[PDB]
RNA sequence: GUCCAAAUACUUGACACAUGCUAAUCGAACGUUUAAUUUUGGCUCUUAAUUAAAAGUGGUGUACAGGUGAGUAUAAUAUUUUUUCGCUUAACUUAAAGUGAAGGCAAAUCCUUCAUAUUGCAAAAGGAUAUCUAUAUCCGCUUUAAGAGGAUGAGAAAAGUUUCAGAGAUAGGUAGUUGUUAAGGUCAUGGCUUAACAAGCCAAUAAUUCUCUUAGUCGAAGCUGAAAAGGCUGAUCGACCACAUUGGGAAUGAAAAAAUCC
RNA sequence: GAGUGCGUGCAAUAAGUUUGCUUUUCUGUUAUAAGUAAGUAGACAUAUAGGUUUAGAUGUUAUAAUAGGAUCCUUCGUAUG
């Protein structure tokens, strides 16, 4: 958010659990897509090099 | 950057006979040779498939033996062009119009859809512009009554 | 390991807890001896006492673990509660030299709002003042000008349980027409006829 | 959910006349339903209207609705209104303003925005006070608004005369002094008073109306003629407490009212150059007007919390007294002879009556 | 709405529940998206134990679960549980101190 | 015929059904009534309110879940693999901007319209809670850009697959129908659409059409064989299709995907 | 001779419904007309006052053209013969 890119704090209660959530979700993203990443290179990998 | 051109991939080549030419225009009958597996019987077979290729040029005459190209598609029916011939029937090869080859048939496309965008970006344009000058005249008869009345309303404050 | 929290004013005994969550809770009054039985019985004391059906029982537990947090209901702040009755009155302030902050705060019923200190003046939560002088709020019947009560009311924070207006959507044709059938008899065979 | 609106008490003829006017074609079809009231000013229906009237069961019975064309034969509402309020000398015949005002509220006809200050004025100058308070409590149907300056400086201004009548006797004051206060409070907690034209001229006065100093003068006029005629234990209370509502509302408007400004100074410059919103005051007629209970106010209290020792609140009661005392008498030296205005003071702070 | 949830399997008085992705208006048993893992409810005690303690078996895929809360996913009470556990979402209920 | 646990349990008349139940929820969307309680005014009548119940208006959900197998005889705008793409104003995530003005109904976040919304087309709705001796939040609403999802476009091209019930009759079928030129339309392709000519295209062993009989379809799903592209069934499980007394129909909505509606 | 949950032709037909050489009607813009009803503007004067007076810039009413949506009829159309 333009507000937490501004080093503003939380609103009010509310404000802190959707930075928290949305927070969380941008890590399980990362995490999630390069994570899953390494799984198919790994797997591409294998089989590419036990046809060969 | 505005025009889509074509593919240009190339694909595989049949070699079929002409079956029927002359009925219409730039289309000729061309019998390929195919198989098909019965799993049933565990046995192959033949499998003649017949298309409507399409002759440019009109240089193929019903019985000559000629190669033909898939993924051209010029019509709802056909979908195959000729890339040469073979060997002739009838009359030999020089004596009929040549076989333009496929890049002078795909910079066709390429030319008559960029020549077909440049007359929409034209329409489009002189519709706009046909269709502001009268939205610019709304403005004019009512921009004169506005400052006719409200230059009225000024002159008696001074 | 059962902690048990101590009664507020407006809860000071035991009978007072289980009819404000109404439910008709009140009929096992009698089973509690004292206000530690009610935060110290567990799940099977409860059902062996005569405590049912399982959904007041249930139902039971959590009001009660919800009195542990001190997530009170409607008037569960109130300290200057008097026989089960308190009263409301409006605090006025100056916030500035055009507008005026007005409180809705609980203090003796003969006392006066200025006659109070900050410590003895509380601000009950959930009611506002709408106006110079209304003081709105759930359950808050006035007295005078500026002035309300708060009656100790049967179900006063009880959940209700929804209820089917007329048989349900699915039935609610059926019981209209077979109840108009009903009426058309007594208009024209038991007294028109 | 109200009562049809309607007229049965006339003194004149000509007054009946102009009502029934108004009533059987500007309020009487805002009672029928949106369908059937796109019918009686259309011509397409015409025909079919002058076969089968419209009705509508208006206490027993129904009523009818022929064709109306709206450019002719509709009426002027302001003319009207005018009319029948010109010839109103009964006390039935300003009974019917509650209706009037409450029909013309149902058809959204935007009124004079200088209408409310001119009903305030013949009906208080005839005795029933009562009937325009009545409309200013029952702002739900009658629509009658205190959104002019002028209307709530009027209202106010009568409110004192009842009572400055009968020589500030104790049992009108009392009465009198509630009237202010169930204003003071519309103002501030009723929104049913609240519109633009209101916030336009609180944001040139800078003050809302319920913490006018002007308004709030009034306020402390009765508050000064209770404690002067006692400062019986019963009645003995209420002096007492009287008197702290008078250090109250004394030390109250002293803040807001700012040193040596009289009325023509108290707003901003901008407020007074508008005529759609506080213009009356420039008029020396209409200034002394509402100058008099308000001078009369400070003099007045003054004194008695001098009596208390106070002396702060003396001078500064004072102060604002000798600024609008030079005012008011500017204005009386301009007044033509013969002008309300003239006698209402002369009468007021002259003590001559 | 995706959905991160459980699926109720076994037999009677042997609950084995199955973590699946699946849209929320839905069976509850209807074939997925995804099975993400699987959850026994009834704890369980280590072979050669005596000490008293017991475990909860969870066969989990983090990353994958990962990715689908990324994009919207939302997790009933009982699985947002299981996942602030494991440290991927913040507890959605805490014990009162008071 | 002693006991226990698990799993199965109208296979027939989609025959007719007593009784109670299977879809409701929000008062922090909205006012109406009735009661008490407190107030005005006039001397019980009458204003303005608070509160609590009872019916509703609204929003969302009844497009999920659960049930049945009557009808239904298929190769089709059906299906994979790779290449290339399109649409998606509801809900779910992330963020930004905007949330003003009237009328109608008893009132409304219900109807109708208006101002503004990169140029010009084109929007919205308000409700609630705190602080001070107006300010700041909370739940929403509208629009925009993306992610995800989708029941999405006839998506397209290349190369493939799909054991298609049984019996009997039928040699023609196709009229934007097949192709060319030109133009529009489309991300693109395609008579997708139109104009103008040409008389083509599919099929011959039944393409096409017709009648009868029978049937919900499929899966190591169930049973069975040593095995066969095995055979049978089509209960419980999962997927797909169809139906909700029979027949004939439309709208709403992002989408009929309803035990709705006519 | 009896029956028929079957196909089909014709007549008929509820809901619904294609089309417009239909029958009314609402709204939208565009162009005019009016200023009496309303609404929005400006000018002058009055004083227990708030009256007189002109004006269309938004908007209101009227007509015309034109776009669209409901109605009426038309066509198709269960039952039924
Ligand atoms: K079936
Ligand atoms: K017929
Ligand atoms: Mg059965
Ligand atoms: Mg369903
Ligand atoms: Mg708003
Ligand atoms: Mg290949
Ligand atoms: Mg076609
Ligand atoms: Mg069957
Ligand atoms: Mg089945
Ligand atoms: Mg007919
Ligand atoms: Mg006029
Ligand atoms: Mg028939």
């Amino acid at each position: 958010s333009a507000a937490e890119l501004a080093g503003l704090p939380p609103k009010s209660k509310q404000e802190s659990w959707r930075r928290k959530m949305a927070e969380a979700r941008r890590q399980s993203l990362e995490a999630g897509l390069q994570g899953l990443w390494q799984r198919k290179v790994k797997r591409d990998q294998k089989q590419a090099k036990e046809s060969k | 950057a505005a025009a889509t051109k074509v593919s240009r991939k190339m694909f595989r080549e049949l070699h079929g006979v002409v079956v029927t030419s002359g009925l219409i225009d730039k289309t000729v009958k061309v019998r390929v040779g195919g198989q098909k597996f019965n799993k049933f019987l565990q046995k192959h077979f033949d499998d003649p498939k017949q298309y409507l290729v399409h002759d440019p040029n009109n240089s193929l005459r019903a019985g000559d033996v000629v190669a033909i190209m898939p993924g051209f598609i010029t019509s709802k029916s056909k979908r195959h062009v000729v890339k040469h011939i073979i060997a002739p029937a009838g009359t030999p090869i020089e004596e009929r119009p040549p076989i333009p080859s496929l890049d002078e048939l795909w910079d066709a496309k390429d030319a008559a859809k960029a020549a077909k965008k440049e007359r929409k970006v034209l329409r489009e344009k002189m519709q706009a512009a046909e269709e502001a000058i009268e939205l610019a005249e709304r403005m004019a008869r009512h921009a004169v009554r506005e400052i006719a009345m409200r230059e009225k309303i000024i002159s008696l404050q001074k | 390991l059962p902690l048990i929290p101590k009664p507020t004013p407006f809860v000071p005994d035991v009978p007072t807890f289980l009819t404000l969550i109404g439910r008709d809770l009140k009929q096992h009054a009698d089973k509690f001896p004292t206000w530690e039985a009610l935060f110290t019985l567990t799940t099977d004391q409860l059902r062996e006492l005569g405590v049912e059906p399982p959904r007041a029982r249930r139902y039971l537990l959590r009001w009660r673990q919800r009195f542990r947090e001190g997530k009170f209901g409607i008037g569960g702040d109130l300290k200057h509660v008097e026989n089960g009755v308190a009263y409301l009155k409006i605090h006025e302030k100056e916030a500035s030299p055009t507008r005026t902050s007005r409180r809705v705060v609980n203090v003796p019923a003969n006392q006066h709002v200025e006659e109070v200190s900050e410590g003895e003046r509380v601000k009950v939560k959930g009611y506002k003042v709408k106006g110079v002088s209304t003081i709105v709020g759930p359950y808050a019947l006035p007295v005078q000008k500026g002035v309300a009560k708060l009656a100790v009311t049967e179900g006063m924070w009880e959940d209700k349980r929804g209820h089917k207006v007329d048989g349900g959507e699915r039935r609610r044709a059926e019981v209209r027409f077979k109840r108009g059938v009903a009426e058309r008899k007594a208009l024209r065979e038991k007294m028109g006829f | 959910t109200y009562p049809v609106v309607s007229f049965n008490k006339t003194s004149s003829p000509e007054l009946k006349e102009a009502l029934e006017t108004l009533r059987e074609k500007v309020i009487l079809p805002t009672y029928l339903p949106p369908e059937l009231r796109q019918k009686i000013f259309n011509k397409k229906y015409e025909k079919e209207l002058a076969h089968d009237p419209v009705t509508i069961q208006i206490d027993g019975q129904p009523q009818r609705f022929s064709y109306i064309n709206m450019l002719t034969d509709m009426p002027n509402t302001p003319k009207n209104i005018r009319a029948a309020l010109l010839s109103m000398k009964n006390g039935g015949d300003f009974a019917n303003l509650s209706g009037l005002l409450e029909g013309m509220h149902r058809a959204n006809r935007k009124l004079p925005y200088w209408l409310s200050a001119q009903i305030v004025r013949k009906a208080c100058k005839a005795g029933h006070l009562q009937l325009i308070l009545n409309m200013v409590r029952d702002v739900k149907r009658t629509g009658f608004t205190l959104e002019r300056h002028e209307t709530v400086n009027e209202l106010l201004f009568w409110i004192q005369r009842f009572a400055w009548k009968s020589d500030y006797s104790e049992p009108e004051t009392r009465k009198a002094l509630r009237e202010v206060q169930e204003i003071l409070d519309a103002l501030e907690g009723d929104e049913r008073h609240m519109s633009k034209d209101r916030k336009r001229q609180q944001a040139l006065t800078r003050f809302p109306y319920h913490r006018d100093p002007q308004f709030l003068a009034a306020r402390l006029n009765l508050t000064a003629e209770l404690a002067a005629r006692r400062a019986t234990s019963e009645q003995q209370l209420n002096s007492a407490n009287d008197v702290k509502n008078l250090v109250k509302y004394a030390e109250q408007l002293v803040r807001l009212w700012p040193a040596d400004k009289a009325l023509l100074d108290m707003y901003t410059d901008e407020a007074y150059v508008a005529r759609v919103d506080l213009r009356y005051l420039i008029k020396p007629q209409v200034h002394l007007r509402y100058a008099s209970f308000t001078l009369q106010a400070l003099k007045n209290a003054a004194k008695i919390v001098g009596q208390l020792g106070h002396g702060p609140l003396a001078a500064q009661l004072i102060n604002r007294a000798a600024a609008v005392e030079a005012e008011s008498q500017l204005a009386y030296a301009k007044v033509d002879d013969g002008m309300a205005g003239q006698k209402i003071y002369e009468m007021v702070v002259g003590g001559k009556k | 709405v995706l959905k991160l949830r459980l699926a109720r399997f076994g037999r009677t008085n042997a609950p084995f529940y199955n973590i699946v992705v699946a849209h929320a208006r839905t069976a509850r048993n209807s074939k997925p998206l995804e099975v993400i893992g699987t959850y026994d409810p009834v704890p369980k005690k280590d072979t050669y134990d005596t000490t008293g303690k017991l475990h909860k078996d969870i066969k989990l895929d983090v990353t994958r679960a990962k990715y689908w809360i990324g994009v919207g996913a939302q997790p009933t009470d009982t699985v947002w549980r299981l996942l602030s556990l494991v440290g991927i979402l913040d507890p959605k209920y805490k014990k009162p101190q008071p």
